[PDB]
């Protein structure tokens, strides 16, 4: 039971959107949908088939990715402390698309794996409360 | 000095190569190639871009490896309900760095897939 449009699952609800939103902005417009809401977390095998199935159920319309809720909290455009010779890695030149940083799902992958994903995307999502 | 094979920048010999090998081969291959060798690690846009017009000039337009693997794997990942990483269901396990002639920009591709690579060491 869960309000009218959010589907159960363990005592969670969740409401797939199909609005195209950044990583950053598909979060925020989950907490301002129901009460502590956040992008949908897969912490479970049962949960993820789940998220499938509504996922490849609603969204399905228009070729894309489905945000998760995923991320490095940080800034770092990588994360890998050094070059194979062992030296700093300080100096960059990342084509920002190329950073994959926020995770997403896809019906590639039959809605069931995480694909690195740039942030700046606008692409549907899942949210649960 | 470098070997007759190798092109000489600032003290350091760079050769590219065009065997299509993963990350941790073309990273084995180079350590092979000459005391001290390992894949290209850009310390600057300048080296970069010698770099760059050194693999242009030779292979023509392909995909070289880079210095740069298991990227994005110590990150700090976190869902945004604030909860730890633990289940996981990646569909690729690592990533790693790689640049096209045409450029001077760092791309990612999963480490264990395959492109050419350019080896350096010094002196
Ligand atoms: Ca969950
Ligand atoms: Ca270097």
């Amino acid at each position: 039971d869960c309000p009218s449009g959010w589907s159960s699952y363990e005592g969670h609800c969740y409401k797939p959107f199909k609005l195209y939103k950044t990583w950053d902005d598909a979060e925020r417009f989950c907490t301002e949908q129901a009460k502590g809401g956040h992008l949908v977390s897969i912490e479970s095998a049962g949960e993820a088939d789940f998220v499938a199935q509504l996922v490849t159920e609603n969204i399905q319309n228009t070729k894309s990715y489905v945000w998760i809720g995923l991320r490095v909290q940080g800034k770092e455009k990588q994360c890998s402390s050094e070059w194979s010779d062992g030296s700093s890695v300080s100096y960059e030149n990342w084509i920002e698309a190329e950073s994959k940083t926020c995770l997403g799902l896809e019906k590639e992958t039959g809605f069931r794996k995480w694909v690195n994903i740039y942030c700046g995307q606008q692409n549907p999502f899942v949210c649960e409360a | 000095d470098c070997p007759s094979d190798w092109s000489s920048y600032e003290g350091h010999c760079y050769k590219p190569f065009s065997e299509p090998k993963n990350w941790a081969d073309a990273e084995n291959f180079c350590t092979q190639q000459h005391a001290g060798g390992h894949l290209v690690s850009f310390q600057s846009s300048e080296e970069a871009d010698f770099v760059v017009k050194l693999a242009f000039q030779t292979f023509g337009h392909s995909i070289f490896w880079m210095g740069l693997s298991n990227v994005w794997n110590q990150c700090n990942w976190q869902w945004s309900n604030a909860a730890m990483l633990r289940y996981k269901a990646w569909a690729e396990e690592s990533y790693c760095v790689y640049f096209k002639s045409t450029n001077n920009k760092w791309r990612s591709r999963a480490c264990r897939m395959m492109a050419q690579f350019v080896c350096e060491f010094q002196a």
